C-alpha cells in the first residue's frame, strides 16, 4: 500500500496513527507557484489561503476502521483536484495544507 | 530544527 509506505517513509507513522494525510505528485516549484494564484478564505477564516487554478494529481491517504498503533492502515485513492494551501514568509511559501476541490 | 516550509514538503510532497 502506497499510502502505508510513504506515511512510515515520511516519518508520519513512525511514532503513531496518523487518521489522514494527502500527497501531491507535482513538482515543488509548481506547488509553491499556488501561492500567488487565486486567494481565498481559509478554514479558519484567514486570509492567507490559495486555491490553485488547475486541478493537481494527488493521492488521500485514510485510516480504516481497523487501524491501531503500531498498526497503522489506510485506504488509498487517487484522484485531480484543485489544492489550497496556507502561504506565508519571505518567499512567500506553502506552510500549511488546507484542502483539496 | 524544522521549518513550517520544509515540515509541509516532507508531509506532502511527492514529486
Amino acid at each position: 500500500n502506497y499510502c502505508n509506505q510513504m506515511m512510515k517513509s515520511r516519518n508520519l507513522t513512525k511514532d503513531r496513527c496518523k487518521p489522514v494525510n494527502t500527497f501531491v505528485h507535482e513538482s515543488l516549484a509548481d506547488v509553491q507557484a499556488v501561492c500567488s494564484q487565486k486567494n481565498v478564505a481559509c478554514k479558519n477564516g484567514q486570509t492567507n489561503c490559495y486555491q490553485s487554478y488547475s486541478t493537481m494529481s494527488i493521492t488521500d491517504c485514510r485510516e480504516t476502521g481497523s487501524s491501531k498503533y503500531p498498526n497503522c492502515a489506510y485506504k488509498t485513492t487517487q484522484a485531480n483536484k484543485h489544492i489550497i494551501v496556507a502561504c506565508e514568509g519571505n518567499p512567500y511559501v506553502p506552510v500549511h495544507f488546507d484542502a483539496s476541490v | 530544527k524544522e521549518t513550517a516550509a520544509a515540515k509541509l514538503e516532507r508531509q506532502h510532497l511527492d514529486s
